[PDB]
């Protein structure tokens, strides 16, 4: 409930050092194509691949967002702190969203 | 200039001595004094513990800073450690400063 002239969000990339935790932000910007037409087709390995390369499955016009690589979420400094100061760590709670949408 | 923290009112000192225990005087009075004494020492525990505060970094720095880091490669005996006729030594002289702020 915004409207084309408000920001739907801010700019947040910090990292915060609790102590006991460290909470890791990471904003970025991104451009999503208009994949294959818009269409589900399928997709099989072509003939003359050595058996161990067959394959057979879909591509969807849908994109998709993964961070799921470290430092996505943590600068080289950020991370020094991290394997320097600590004998272990992991993820507890995560948080994401989508804001300043545009269509060309 | 050596370095470390002016004081005012530094730690004061903490003065020790044996007190002194005569050896058999003579039996008939003389005000020279004792030049005889028991030949003697003392020995025992000290305990100092001090509260330091610390001020944390702040730092936005992209990079990694440099860290003092122990070298990795192999040797004859360990840094900071007793050798094996059991002398403790020293290596090398640390300073403080290895975190970078801007001016
Ligand atoms: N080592 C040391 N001991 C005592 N006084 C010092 C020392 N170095 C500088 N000063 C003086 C001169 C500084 O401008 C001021 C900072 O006090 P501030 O506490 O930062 O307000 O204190």
């Amino acid at each position: 409930a915004d409207g084309v002239g408000n920001s739907s969000g801010n700019w947040h990339c910090d990292s915060q050092w609790l102590g006991d935790r460290v909470i890791t932000t990471s904003t970025r910007t991104w451009a999503l194509p208009t994949y294959n037409n818009h269409l589900y087709k399928q997709i099989s390995s072509q003939s003359g691949a050595t058996n161990d390369n067959h394959y057979f499955g879909y591509s969807t016009p849908w994109g998709y967002f993964d961070f799921n690589r470290f430092h996505c979420h943590f600068s080289p400094r950020d991370w020094q702190r991290l394997i320097n100061n600590n004998w272990g760590f992991r993820p507890k709670r995560l948080n994401f969203k989508l804001f300043n949408i545009q269509v060309k | 200039l050596m370095g470390g923290f002016g004081l005012k009112h530094p730690p004061p000192q903490i003065m020790i001595k044996n007190t002194p225990v005569p050896a058999n005087p003579p039996t008939n009075f003389s005000a020279a004094k004792f030049a005889s004494f028991i030949t003697q020492y003392s020995t025992g525990q000290v305990s100092v513990e001090i509260e330091w505060e610390l001020q944390k970094e702040n730092s936005k720095r992209w990079n990694p800073e440099i860290q003092y880091t122990s070298n990795y490669n192999k040797s004859v005996n360990v840094d900071f450690t007793v050798d094996t006729n059991g002398v403790y030594s020293e290596p090398r002289p640390i300073g403080t400063r290895y975190l970078t702020r801007n001016l």
